[PDB]
């Protein structure tokens, strides 16, 4: 059944930009270093405006999934794919074509010796990750999910700084991979009951409490590693440390979200008993990784260290928000994820920011930084400030709705997970005051530079972005209510 | 549209050049080869789908003999 | 020696003669036999003499690529005029010509 | 002098590496089993008893039947 | 003219018909629920 | 070589060879920068990530040490270089092949020449 | 008379054609007046060339290879399934020359009768596709054995090349001796050696209590031999010894058309025949074996050959997962899995035969190769990533057969089985991959440029790899008419 769209905006052409400039990229000459950085910047900040179309011609009343096309694999037609978003996907989408040109931004200095490769990695990443986030069907959410290990693989190993990124690659490629072979797992277990892996199918497929059972731990394996959930975190401080400064951007903004984004979109519609079945479990590993990782982030000594940990916290407060089953719950989940998406970024920029000048992230080298970089230091205490969660931020909406929604169904869970507000408060606080407070050292650094205007202006549609969430959300939240509520209404009918 | 010419000649040129970068040699280094590989890759892609079309008619066939071999054990 | 030409698949044009004499086929070759004959002897003579080349026997290396050529474009040659006769292979012309002689 | 690159000194990297190297450095002694013990084990299956009665004390709040799980 | 009531068409000529939309997705279903049973048969076709 | 070591010049990777320069029987570690004008001599040695500046004269069996600026007549010791200015070398030996590169592309892989020797010939009987 | 011939035109002429390329080798390499010239690049081509004839000959007269059936019966049986089956192998035979002249002139391995050998083993292998009778499937089988020994041993001065022909050799001729005792079992306790015969006899009863102890052991021993050819655990051994010590094209070759022919035989024999579930359970056991051996074994390997030596191992205990399974798919699925296996070993060859210009021996030497010449190093890392089976590359078709096979049929320590071993085969396969594009050695080696034929063809093959999950529908559809073929 051909299910063409009739919007002219539509999924597919979104798919293609990135896919032209990566193949114009490939014939250019690496002498051509302008030519390069300007089609690669070009191509991304057009998909980005593509996509910001695509919010316009939304339509915020529907359940349904919408810009709906078909993509047809054999003239048999047995096996036929779909793509379309709804108001759980869209503003992931709008996510990914944001930070892809940040990202080529951050590398601008270095083109000259990283090549057209780097701007290629990251759009054929981009290419995959919006095609994740719209796929209506099991079987190609795990062929896309997969395939963006290759170019994140080469993105770590080859322009991270030290060896330790080649220990960092293959963790990160094995730990991903296990994940996604249990998934891929589960995926053929559905196939043989359903005889099909689209999504709008199985969501109107009734499965036994039993097979429900099984079906929800294969797909927790890929998704727990995915999230981070403990203990299968480990993976997570290694990668996210060791890689260039863009790929953590790309690795904590989007990447972290495939797992949450697994979670909302096939285990909690599809598998509701075992869903409820498995609550208490996801809520004592949740808040096990919360209190445990908030005070490991506590006593790092490495600036990525501490970001990456900061991490871990947030992704399991995102999924007691997702697991508590109720709009406060899975609204707040949604907007932690993607607030959490623009924050971590920010401070990955602004440790880059220093890394790139002075070669080390151990905290005890900087230090009284305020007066010589004031700019940064701002900046830097801003995104800090919206890290503690700090009312006005866009973090701050996310993470009251998620206490909302969990203390409706355990007060228990709620309490642990408020101690976040204590432990965040004080590692982002005492990271920040060793950083940029206090005296200068001049035996280990002497000579400073403050923002230039490319920085300046890369950290400036972080800034707006939180501030507009944190003060107004309600231009997201008005897009995603009908969605929210028919995911959390699936499965009963009273 | 995107007719199975135009993608065999796309696949074609793109062998050329791909054959010549992988030698070191600049992507246009002989072009009547580059216009020759798009001349074969659009023979090679519209034999291909008459090849394809071919083949299902020969598996409907085929398929239609086993399952009569199959319903010939309830007589 | 008993014989029998009976094939495993039927023929799926009329049979013009089931088991068509040697001279009976060369006989019947028709103008796109010749065109393929010529073709695959050529090639085969050009490819003998480009590799003859380095070792120095360019003129033996077209003879012996021309005797390749010219078995193997032949048997091609008979291959499709026999399996024409037959009814194996599209013989429109082998049919009008049976039809009046 | 030379460079906006930070001087390195020997001891804070030598404290670095050995902090990125801990896993060399375990042993399964007497404290780390203690600790792998009660911080591994036990209270987290304190922690999920006390989420599970939280939903049971809901139930019989509720007159229903306690909820089954996991 | 004013800005906002040409936007205001612009936007609405963007969207999707809301009456198609729910329809097409009322034949994936219909057609897929009863579609789902000749691929099996194949499946338990024996290979003896 | 005077020195016993084998007498073949050897110019490693990334290796910039300024303008003038006179080698002989000389090994250029990886990732040097050789001044314009010059002169490095029998079983001289350069050392990987080291500068020579212009004008320079190295004489035999003479060692530039890793990480180091020299220069003058006789090469001396100037400053060692910090790690910025290293990572520069392969920067500079990569711009150079860039450049390289579009004097590679005015040429054909033939030349026409021997039309001209064929008419001159032809003018000649 | 004569068109009862037809039959086997493309055998005749490609006979015929071997024949005339020794008399040409043989006459010329002895000139005096010529200088004795190298002939085997000139032999090369003409060989390339007659393969080609082959394979127009046999792909144009597809009924024609059928005529006289019953004059031809207890000769051999040609059918669908051997017609794709001899069209494959031809493919493979003729790509596997096309890489092998850069060795002849810069090696300068001057010898054409290694182009002749091939030439008669491409024969055996044809005779083996379309055996069916166990003494016609013996003697193919041992023509084309005899070549093998005889090319392993090429480089006859060499203590690699010599050792390696000796090992093969024995261990051949072993294995041959084995299968040989099963054939001679079954004879004695059915009077029959046709298949159709042995498929008549043998069905209906499999183990009915009073089974035929000579059936069942001569089936066995049978099996052995299969599985010493397809070299599963544990009669794989002698390998990975004559992968390395044998010439790269030769490790080439015998990498791809044996495995073709013997599966082919395989099917015919155990599918087509009746024993059943015993059989079946030997292929599973020595499925899991072949997997985790072939694992753990690639791990160990530091140099690029034995590497790939063990890779193949392991992919032919997932192939051998499919007829296990005893279904129409399964059949499929081994087919599948055959022929993008051969193209990424095609794939994988040529760029090894590439870089052996350089002399490559260990996987360390591909170090910097993505800053000495990228698109090579980008093509090499395509190969190994649709070796570890990431998708969308082609590679990810046997990953996803092999858990359909095991989450249906019950298997969960296959299933089990698989992901391990796939995650250890993407670890050791990404170990190159940071090879050529993490490190940064003191020491690099600068590799020559590939010739055309071998670019030619890489290009070729990594546009498949990368691009056949887009239109995997031709290679669908003719390998569930060949599976249905096998019997009817
Ligand atoms: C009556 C007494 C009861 C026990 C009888 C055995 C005799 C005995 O133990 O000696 C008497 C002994 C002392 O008397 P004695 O005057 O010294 O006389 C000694 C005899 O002459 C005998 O002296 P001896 O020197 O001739 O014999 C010493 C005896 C001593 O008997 C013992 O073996 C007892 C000692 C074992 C205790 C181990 C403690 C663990 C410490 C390790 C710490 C590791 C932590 C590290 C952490 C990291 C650090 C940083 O050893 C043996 O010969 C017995 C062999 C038994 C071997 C057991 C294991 C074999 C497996 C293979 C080896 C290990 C491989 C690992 C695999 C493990 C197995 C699954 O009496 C007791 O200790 C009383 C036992 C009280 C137990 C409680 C009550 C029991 C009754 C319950 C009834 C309910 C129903
Ligand atoms: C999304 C897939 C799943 C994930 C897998 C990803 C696998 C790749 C990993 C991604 C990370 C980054 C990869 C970087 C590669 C990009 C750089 C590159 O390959 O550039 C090549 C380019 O490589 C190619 O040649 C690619 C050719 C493939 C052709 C495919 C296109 C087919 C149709 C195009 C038609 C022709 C062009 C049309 C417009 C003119 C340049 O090669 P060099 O070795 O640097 O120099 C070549 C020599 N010379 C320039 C002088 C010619
Ligand atoms: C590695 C995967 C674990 C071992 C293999 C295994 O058990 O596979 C299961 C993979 O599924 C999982 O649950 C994966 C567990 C991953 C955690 C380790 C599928 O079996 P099942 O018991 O779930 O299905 C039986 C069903 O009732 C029949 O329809
Ligand atoms: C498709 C196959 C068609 C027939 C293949 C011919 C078989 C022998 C040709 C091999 C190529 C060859 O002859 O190489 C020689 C020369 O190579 C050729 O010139 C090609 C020979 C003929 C091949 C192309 C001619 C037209 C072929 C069209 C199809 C027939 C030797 O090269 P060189 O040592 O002179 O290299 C020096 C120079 O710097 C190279 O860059
Ligand atoms: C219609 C456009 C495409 C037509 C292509 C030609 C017609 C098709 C015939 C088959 C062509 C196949 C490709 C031929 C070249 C194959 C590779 C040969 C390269 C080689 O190594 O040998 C060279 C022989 O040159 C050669 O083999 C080439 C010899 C002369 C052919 C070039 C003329 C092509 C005409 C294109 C259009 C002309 C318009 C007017 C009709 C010697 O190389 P070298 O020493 O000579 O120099 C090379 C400077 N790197
Ligand atoms: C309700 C149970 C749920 C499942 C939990 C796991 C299974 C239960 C616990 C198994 C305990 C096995 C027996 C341990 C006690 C015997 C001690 C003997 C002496 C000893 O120290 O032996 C060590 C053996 O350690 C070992 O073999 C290590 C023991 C295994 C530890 C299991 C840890 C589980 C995961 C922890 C939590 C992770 C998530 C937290 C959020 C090696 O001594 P050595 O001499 O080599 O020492 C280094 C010296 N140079
Ligand atoms: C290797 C790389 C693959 C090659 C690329 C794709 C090839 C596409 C070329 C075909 C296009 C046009 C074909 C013309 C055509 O239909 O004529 C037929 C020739 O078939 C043919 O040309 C058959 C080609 C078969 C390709 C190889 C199939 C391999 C199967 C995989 C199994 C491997 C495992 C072995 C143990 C004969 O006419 P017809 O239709 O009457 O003849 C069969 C009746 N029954
Ligand atoms: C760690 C914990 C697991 C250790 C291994 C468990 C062994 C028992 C498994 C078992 O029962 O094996 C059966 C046979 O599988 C088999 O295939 C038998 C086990 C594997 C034998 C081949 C591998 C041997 C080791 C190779 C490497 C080492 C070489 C020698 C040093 C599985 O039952 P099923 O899968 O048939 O059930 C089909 C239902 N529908
Ligand atoms: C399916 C995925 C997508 C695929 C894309 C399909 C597109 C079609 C391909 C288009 C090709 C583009 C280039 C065409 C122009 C080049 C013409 C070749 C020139 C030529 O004569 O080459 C000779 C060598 O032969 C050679 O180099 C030819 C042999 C190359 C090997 C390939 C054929 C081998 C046999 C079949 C293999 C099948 C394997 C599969 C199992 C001489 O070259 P030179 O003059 O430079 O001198 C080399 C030094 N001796
Ligand atoms: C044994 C059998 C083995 C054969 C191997 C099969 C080819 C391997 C695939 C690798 C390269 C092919 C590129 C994928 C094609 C991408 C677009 C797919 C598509 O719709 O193109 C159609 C096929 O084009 C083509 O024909 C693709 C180009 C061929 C290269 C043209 O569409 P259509 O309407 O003409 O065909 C009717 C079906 N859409
Ligand atoms: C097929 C059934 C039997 C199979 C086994 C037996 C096959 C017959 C033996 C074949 C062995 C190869 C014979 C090679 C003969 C080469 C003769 C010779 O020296 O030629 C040089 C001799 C003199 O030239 P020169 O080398 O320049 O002195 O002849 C030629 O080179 C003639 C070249 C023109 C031929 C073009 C037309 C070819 C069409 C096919 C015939």
């Amino acid at each position: 059944l051909e299910h063409f769209c009739e919007c002219y905006f539509n999924l597919s052409g979104l798919i293609l930009c990135p896919v032209l400039g990566s193949i114009i990229l490939l014939f250019i000459p690496n002498s051509r270093i302008r030519l390069i950085r300007l089609i690669g910047l070009c191509a991304s900040l057009i998909t980005f405006l593509y996509s910001l179309v695509l919010w316009i011609q939304f339509d915020s009343s529907t359940a349904k999934f919408q810009f709906v096309e078909s993509l047809r694999w054999l003239p048999y037609e047995n096996i036929n794919f779909y793509l379309g978003i709804d108001g759980i996907s869209l503003f992931f989408v709008i996510l990914t074509t944001f930070l892809i040109p940040i990202c080529i931004l951050v590398g601008w200095s270095g083109m000259r010796s990283y090549g057209k490769e780097y701007i290629i990695a990251f759009l054929i990443c981009e290419f995959l990750m919006i095609a994740v986030f719209c796929m209506l069907d099991l079987l190609l959410f795990y062929v896309f999910f997969e395939s963006v290990l290759i170019p994140m693989f080469i993105i770590i190993g080859v322009w991270g700084s030290r060896q330790r990124k080649i220990k960092a690659a293959y963790q990160f490629f094995l730990y991903t991979l296990l994940g996604s072979l249990f998934m891929l797992l589960a995926i053929l277990l559905i196939l043989f009951q359903t005889g099909t892996t689209d999504l709008q199918i199985l969501l109107t497929t009734e499965f036994s409490e039993r097979r429900q059972i099984f079906l929800w731990i294969a797909f927790f394996a890929s998704f727990a590693v995915k999230v981070p959930m403990v203990p299968v975190h480990i993976w997570l401080p290694e990668a996210h440390v060791e890689a260039p400064t863009a790929g953590s951007v790309i690795l904590a903004g989007i990447l972290l979200k495939f797992g949450t984004y697994g979670f909302l979109r096939f285990s909690i519609p599809m598998f509701p008993e075992a869903t409820l079945c498995f609550t208490p479990f996801i809520y004592t590993l949740s808040a096990i990784a919360i209190i445990y990782t908030s005070l490991t982030t506590l006593r790092q000594i490495d600036l990525k260290k501490i970001i990456a940990y900061s991490s871990v916290a947030h992704m399991n407060l995102v999924t007691i928000g997702m697991f508590s089953l109720n709009i406060q719950g899975i609204g707040g989940s949604i907007l932690l994820m993607l607030s959490h998406g623009l924050v971590s970024s920010a401070l990955f920029l602004c440790v880059g920011v220093l890394y790139d000048r002075h070669k080390t992230r151990l905290v005890r080298y900087y230090g009284g930084l305020v007066s010589t970089m004031p700019n940064f230091s701002t900046i830097f205490f801003f995104f800090t400030l919206a890290n503690m969660s700090l009312p006005g931020t866009s973090s701050f909406i996310g993470e009251f709705l998620i206490l909302v929604g969990a203390f409706q169904r355990n007060s228990l869970v709620a309490t642990l997970a408020a101690l976040g507000m204590i432990l965040g408060a004080a590692y982002s606080l005492w990271l920040y005051n060793r950083v940029v407070s206090g005296n200068l050292k001049p035996d280990f650094l002497h000579k400073f530079s403050d923002l230039n205007g490319r920085e300046v202006f890369i950290f400036i549609p972080f800034l707006v972005g939180l501030v507009w969430m944190g003060v107004y959300p309600k231009v997201f939240l008005d897009c995603m209510h009908t969605s929210v509520s028919n995911l959390v209404q699936h499965g009963k009918f009273h | 549209p995107i007719s199975a010419t135009m993608v065999g000649a796309l696949l074609g040129l793109g062998t050329q050049m791909y054959s010549n970068a992988l030698r070191k040699l600049p992507y246009m280094r002989h072009p009547w080869e580059h216009v020759v590989g798009m001349g074969l890759g659009a023979v090679f892609a519209n034999q291909l789908v008459k090849w394809d079309v071919k083949l299902k008619e020969d598996l409907d066939v085929m398929l239609a003999k086993a399952r009569a071999a199959n319903e010939r054990r309830y007589f | 020696m008993n014989t029998d030409i009976t094939a495993l698949e039927k023929a799926q044009y009329p049979v013009v003669d089931r088991n068509p004499a040697f001279t009976k086929v060369v006989g019947n070759f028709s103008t796109l036999d010749y065109l393929r004959f010529s073709t695959i002897t050529g090639i085969s003579v050009t490819v003998g003499y480009l590799s003859g080349i380095k070792p120095g026997i360019k003129g033996p290396s077209m003879v012996t690529g021309g005797l390749i050529g010219l078995m193997g474009g032949f048997m091609y040659a008979y291959q499709n005029s026999a399996g024409r006769l037959m009814g194996f292979f599209p013989n429109d012309g082998e049919v009008a010509s049976y039809q009046k002689r | 002098g030379g460079g906006m690159e930070t001087n390195k000194n020997k001891f804070i990297e030598d404290w670095g590496s050995a902090r990125e190297n801990l896993e060399h450095n375990f042993r399964w002694t007497r404290r780390n089993f203690a600790l792998i013990g009660i911080f591994g084990i036990a209270l987290p299956i304190i922690v999920y008893k006390g989420i599970v009665k939280d939903f049971h004390m809901q139930d019989e709040d509720a007159g229903r039947p306690h909820r089954k799980f996991l | 003219g004013f800005i906002m009531e040409f936007a205001e068409n612009l936007v609405l000529r963007l969207m999707e018909n809301p009456e198609e939309r729910d329809r097409k997705a009322r034949e994936h279903i219909y057609e897929m629920h009863e579609r789902c049973k000749k691929i099996k048969e194949m499946w338990a076709l024996p290979i003896r | 070589s005077p020195t016993g070591l084998p007498a073949q010049t050897l110019i490693d990777r990334y290796v910039t060879v300024g303008a003038y320069s006179l080698l002989r029987s000389c090994t250029i570690e990886p990732e040097c920068i050789i001044g314009q004008h010059s002169i490095l001599m029998e079983g001289s040695l350069v050392e990987t990530r080291s500068i020579l500046e212009a004008g320079s004269v190295l004489p035999p069996g003479r060692r530039i040490p890793s990480g180091e600026l020299w220069g003058g007549n006789p090469a001396r010791f100037i400053r060692t270089l910090t790690n910025e200015e290293t990572l520069e070398i392969p920067k500079l030996a990569v711009a150079i092949n860039h450049l390289s590169g579009d004097y590679f592309s005015e040429f054909l892989p033939y030349s026409t020449i021997y039309l001209e020797v064929e008419k001159f010939k032809k003018s000649l009987g | 008379m004569f068109n009862l011939f037809l039959a086997v035109f493309p055998e005749i002429f490609i006979i015929n054609a071997t024949f005339i390329l020794l008399i040409h080798g043989v006459v010329f390499s002895t000139s005096k007046k010529y200088d004795y010239p190298p002939l085997a690049s000139n032999v090369g081509w003409l060989g390339l060339l007659s393969v080609l004839i082959t394979l127009l000959l046999l792909a144009a007269g597809a009924p024609l290879l059928t005529i006289a059936h019953l004059f031809w019966n207890n000769l051999f049986r040609r059918d669908n399934f051997t017609y794709f089956c001899q069209i494959f192998l031809l493919l493979s035979t003729a790509g596997t020359i096309s890489m092998c002249f850069d060795f002849f002139d810069q090696e300068r391995f001057d010898a054409f009768e290694f182009i002749v050998l091939i030439l008669l083993s491409t024969c055996g292998m044809l005779f083996m596709i379309s055996a069916y009778d166990l003494i016609a499937m013996y003697l193919a089988i041992e023509l084309q054995s005899l070549c093998f020994y005889v090319i392993a041993a090429s480089k006859r001065k060499s203590e690699f090349s010599t050792e390696a022909g000796l090992k093969y050799l024995i261990l051949g001729a072993f294995s041959s001796g084995i299968l040989l005792f099963g054939c001679s079992m079954i004879y004695g306790s059915t009077g029959a050696t046709h298949f159709d015969q042995l498929a008549k006899i043998l069905t209906g009863y499999e183990i009915t209590g009073a089974r035929s102890s000579g059936i069942f052991m001569g089936i066995l021993f049978i099996a052995v031999g299969f599985l010493f050819k397809i070299t599963a655990v544990p009669f794989h051994m002698w390998a990975p010894d004559i992968y390395e010590g044998s010439p790269t094209p030769v490790t080439a070759f015998l990498s791809i058309a044996p495995k073709i022919s013997i599966f082919a035989n395989i099917l015919r024999v155990f599918i087509y025949g009746s024993y059943g579930a015993t059989l079946q359970q030997i292929f599973f056991f020595c499925s899991i074996a072949s997997m985790i051996l072939g694992a753990l074994a690639a791990m160990a390997q530091t140099k690029v050959k034995r590497l790939l030596a063990y890779s193949s191992i392991g992919h032919v205990g997932y192939i051998c997962i499919g007829f296990s399974c005893g279904t129409i798919e399964g059949i499929q699925s081994l087919l599948i899995g055959i022929f993008i296996y051969a193209l990424m070993t095609m794939d994988a060859f040529a760029i090894v035969l590439a870089l052996r210009q350089t002399r490559v021996k260990y996987i360390a030497d591909l170090g910097a190769l993505a800053k000495t010449n990228p698109i090579l190093a980008i093509t090499f890392s395509i190969t190994m990533f649709s070796y570890a089976g990431i998708p969308p590359l082609a590679g990810f078709c046997s990953k996803f057969y092999l858990f359909f096979a095991a989450l249906g049929c019950g298997a969960y320590f296959l299933a089990l089985v698989g992901v391990v071993t796939s995650v250890i085969g993407c670890f050791y396969y990404i170990r190159l991959v940071k090879r050529m594009f993490f490190d940064t050695p003191r020491t690099w080696i600068l590799y020559e440029p590939m010739d055309r034929n071998k670019s030619l063809l890489l290009a070729m093959t990594s546009f498949f790899i990368t691009l056949f999950l887009l239109y995997p529908s031709p290679l669908f559809s003719v390998t569930h008419q060949m599976a249905l073929s096998l019997y009817l």
